[PDB]
Parts: C-alpha cells; sequence; structure tokens
C-alpha cells in the first residue's frame, strides 16, 4: 500500500550500503529521468540524507 | 565527473571554463595596459637618469 497524494510520507534512510543495481531489476519502466546527478554514477557516492 | 552522464558533463563544463578563460583574457587585458603605464613611466626615469 502507498500513500495517497494528498497525505503522502516520509521515510528516512540512514546508515547502511545504498545499491542501485537492485533498482533496474523490477519492471520496464516508463521514466528515470535525473536532475542533479547520473544514474551510472550513483553506485559511487556517499550521501549525508 | 564523477556525478554527471557523458552527454550532458561537456555541456557543463563548457559553460564553467569559458568563464575562467575570459577571467585570465581580462587578467592579460589590464596587465599589457599597466606594463604601458610602467613602461611610459620607465621611459621618464631613464631620460631624467
Amino acid at each position: 500500500r502507498f500513500a495517497s497524494v494528498y497525505a503522502w510520507n516520509r521515510k528516512r534512510i540512514s546508515n547502511c550500503v545504498a545499491d542501485y543495481s537492485v533498482l533496474y531489476n523490477l519492471a520496464p519502466f516508463f521514466t528515470f529521468k535525473c536532475y542533479g546527478v547520473s544514474p551510472t554514477k550513483l553506485n559511487d557516492l556517499c550521501f549525508t540524507n | 565527473f564523477s556525478r554527471l552522464d557523458p552527454p550532458e558533463a561537456e555541456v557543463q563544463i563548457d559553460r564553467l571554463i569559458t568563464g575562467r578563460l575570459q577571467s585570465l583574457q581580462t587578467y592579460v587585458t589590464q596587465q599589457l595596459i599597466r606594463a604601458a603605464e610602467i613602461r611610459a613611466s620607465a621611459n621618464l626615469a631613464a631620460t631624467k637618469m
């Protein structure tokens, strides 16, 4: 179940190892447009929050 | 270059390099005028000596 668009939810994620190769193995995606960073170099950075 | 896609990266550094390029161009542009001023002072100093 996902939250409705009028009252959505947050989920604070911290203190792990983030791998984004598991993201592409879900479905044929409608879009993957990204603004600040690149999808290919996502697995070579460390994030504050 | 650790975070951007190779299609957008040369556009971004294209918009980044030319600012410092014109900065160095303006630096040498004032340097030529300053060198001309001290040259005009140095010819007067040589005439006085």
